[PDB]
């Protein structure tokens, strides 16, 4: 019995669907007020996280909840996207269990913090002559906010303890506060792009996740394969039969896995197990 | 209400001096201050916010400091265009007050005042009115007193001073005083003299004038 | 940058009613939050209220209550200080400035132009010049001062010039003074060596614009 083993190993996986367009949350025209944020949700789609981490391009990339590199293997239910501009300064408060007027009372992240956040200097869009005051932020609020809550309400902050009437007066403070966003600024008062990416894993099948890495095929050599899950041994070789069309393998008699379709170019192919004996 | 209160008043110093202002707060700002400069005839600009930052545009020797209630404007070298009116306001909260003002001069070398007196017009007695004009010309300091003797009597209350800018070209100020008085009064009376006490004068000069004689 | 073009002065009566205009250069108002400051003849600054454009939020200080009102035109990004019950000491150099967002902290970076507000209850005078003759030829012998003494004129001002803007050397224009009666009043004396008396021949030319006055007022000696 001349029981070799595999050459090596070949996996092939379905071609790449939909590519989830972050193209949209990074190079977005206009992000929104640190006070007002977007959380625009993802859904099912195939997540590159890869071009993200090596962009070259970006200053915070700080990952919290897992690991960078470990992106493209686990797979989450859903995904969103937060995204506003802040201060240099301040993208240090945007972390779990931070203190601050945009970490406490703007934007709170949870203690058990699972996704993870980015944040890329732009003093080119967002800071013009004169002042940009098209970005405002909260300073004052009756009491702190708890993780992911949004606030976009302006009634007149009440200091004291007088009646205030919806104008300001003696303790009677305007919540807001804007940015004088000007080209000459030094670092850590010029804007700075963020977005908070926080993965969950709900009870619902996971639908959001990476691309599956593929392999060019091997034919009339022993190697193991593995086509969308199933997995084994054998020698790969084309067969004159057919598979129905929502068919991708077919079990023999005796019961046992005897042909796959690679799912590349649709082409039925035969598991003959390699010659043994 | 915080009520702000600069010190000093003036001061005057000379060019390439190093000055120091003072908005001492009534309650207490915590850090809270804006620096105005206002030159004559023209509108304010603001030099240092929050109290140590220092607005787009403003050069590097405007420099401010202090917390609380005590704060301090401070400029390292003196130019030119250094020399005006410096205004401290409070944006603690609701409303926010401004400071008095201390208009930086020029310091120089003590200087005379020359005096000139002039007798009403026959024109200008042509109606009821008769003024007469004591010029003070070229004179430093800014203080200096113009007192009325019409027939060696102490004149007061009808008497009203204007003074110029400082000058341009040597720093030197100028005033008049007008004695406004009616016709028969003028006509009922027959000396009249403007003395001058200055810093810079040896003795109070007094010139004078004899009714119709001249 | 932001530019703040403010409207023109404006005489103005005792109990009538003056709207200043602080139309912003440049379209139309943001996040800016405008505050208006008024600064009195020869005295300091003070500040009336502020108003947030975008916001819809506008009250004036409490000494200013009742008789202030801030509005604002979002579409000509132009605001407005309708100030009524005009007193006598409401003469002054309203100001308009922009000061960011909220109230506390960055302060007021772009300022205005200045609209003076004259209110006084005396009719557009032309002014009366009268001759300062070079008295009492005895000073120095060298040196003497003469000029001619604008009386009784309003509004302001009068733009006094010697020979024609052809002598500006030792030319001092005191600022005018309000007298009791309402109406203002000027000096204007020019430094000239006692030399050139008796042969040169000097002539202050005042022009007055409300009432179009030009006045050509030639000084000569005491009448010999």
């Amino acid at each position: 019995n001349f029981r070799v083993q595999p050459t090596e190993s070949i996996v092939r996986f379905p071609n790449i669907t939909n590519l989830c367009p972050f193209g949209e949350v990074f190079n977005a025209t206009r992000f929104a007020s640190v006070y007002a944020w977007n959380r625009k949700r993802i859904s099912n789609c195939v997540a590159d996280y890869s071009v993200l981490y090596n962009s070259a391009s970006f200053s915070t990339f700080k990952c919290y909840g897992v690991s960078p590199t470990k992106l493209n293997d686990l797979c989450f239910t859903n995904v969103y996207a937060d995204s506003f501009v802040i201060r240099g300064d301040e993208v240090r408060q945007i972390a779990p269990g931070q203190t601050g007027k945009i970490a406490d009372y703007n934007y709170k992240l949870p203690d058990d913090f699972t996704g993870c956040v980015i944040a890329w200097n732009s003093n080119n869009l967002d800071s013009k002559v004169g002042g940009n005051y098209n970005y405002l932020y909260r300073l004052f609020r009756k009491s702190n906010l708890k993780p992911f809550e949004r606030d976009i309400s302006t009634e007149i902050y009440q200091a004291g303890s007088t009646p205030c009437n919806g104008v300001e007066g003696f303790n009677c403070y305007f919540p807001l506060q804007s940015y004088g966003f000007q080209p000459t600024n030094g670092v850590g008062y010029q804007p700075y792009r963020v977005v908070v990416l926080s993965f969950e894993l709900l009870h619902a099948p996971a639908t959001v996740c990476g691309p599956k890495k593929s392999t060019n095929l091997v034919k009339n050599k022993c190697v193991n394969f593995n086509f969308n899950g199933l997995t084994g041994t054998g020698v790969l070789t084309e067969s004159n039969k057919k598979f129905l069309p929502f068919q991708q393998f077919g079990r023999d008699i005796a019961d046992t896995t005897d042909a796959v379709r690679d799912p590349q170019t649709l082409e039925i192919l035969d598991i003959t197990p390699c010659s043994f004996g | 209400e915080i009520v702000l209160t600069q010190s000093p008043g003036t001061l005057s110093l000379s060019p390439g001096e190093r000055a120091t202002l003072s908005c001492r707060a009534s309650q207490s700002v915590s850090s809270y201050l804006a620096w105005y400069q206002q030159k004559p005839g023209q509108a304010p600009r603001l030099l240092i916010y929050d109290a140590s930052n220092r607005a787009t545009g403003i050069p590097a020797r405007f420099i401010g400091s202090g917390s609380g209630t005590d704060f301090t404007l401070t400029i390292s070298s003196l130019e030119p265009e250094d020399f005006a009116v410096y205004f401290c306001q409070q944006r603690s909260n609701w409303p926010l007050t401004f400071g008095g003002g201390t208009k930086v001069e020029i310091k120089r070398t003590v200087a005379a005042p020359s005096v000139f007196i002039f007798p009403p017009s026959d024109e200008q007695l042509k109606s009821g009115t008769a003024s007469v004009v004591c010029l003070l010309n070229n004179f430093y300091p800014r203080e200096a007193k113009v007192q009325w003797k019409v027939d060696n009597a102490l004149q007061s209350g009808n008497s009203q001073e204007s003074v110029t800018e400082q000058d341009s070209k040597d720093s030197t100020y100028s005033l008049s005083s007008t004695l406004t008085l009616s016709k028969a009064d003028y006509e009922k009376h027959k000396v009249y003299a403007c003395e001058v006490t200055h810093q810079g004068l040896s003795s109070p000069v007094t010139k004078s004038f004899n009714r119709g004689e001249c | 940058e932001v530019q703040l073009v403010q409207s023109g002065a404006e005489v103005k009566k005792p109990g009538s009613s003056v709207k200043v205009s602080c139309k912003a250069s440049g379209g139309t108002f943001s996040n800016y939050g405008i505050s208006w400051v008024r600064q009195a003849p020869g005295q300091g600054l003070e500040w009336m209220g502020r108003i947030l454009p975008t916001f819809g939020t506008a009250n004036s200080a409490q000494k200013f209550q009742g008789r202030v009102t801030i509005t604002a035109d979002e579409s000509t990004g132009t605001a407005y200080m309708e100030l009524r019950s005009l007193r006598s000491e409401d003469t002054a150099v309203y100001y308009c400035a922009k000061e960011g967002l909220a109230f506390l902290g960055y302060g007021m970076d772009v300022w205005g132009q200045g609209t003076t507000v004259t209110v006084s209850s005396a009719s557009t005078k032309g002014p009366s010049v009268f001759p300062l003759a070079p008295s009492s030829k005895s000073t120095s012998g060298g040196t003497a001062a003469l000029g001619c003494l604008v009386k009784d004129y309003f509004p302001e001002p009068v733009t006094v010039s010697w020979n024609s803007g052809a002598l500006t050397s030792g030319v001092h224009t005191f600022p005018a003074v309000l007298q009791s009666s309402g109406l203002y009043s000027l000096s204007s004396v020019v430094t000239v060596p006692s030399s050139s008396l008796g042969t040169q021949t000097y002539i202050c030319n005042v022009n007055h614009k409300p009432s179009n006055t030009k006045v050509d007022k030639k000084v000569e000696p005491k009448s010999c």
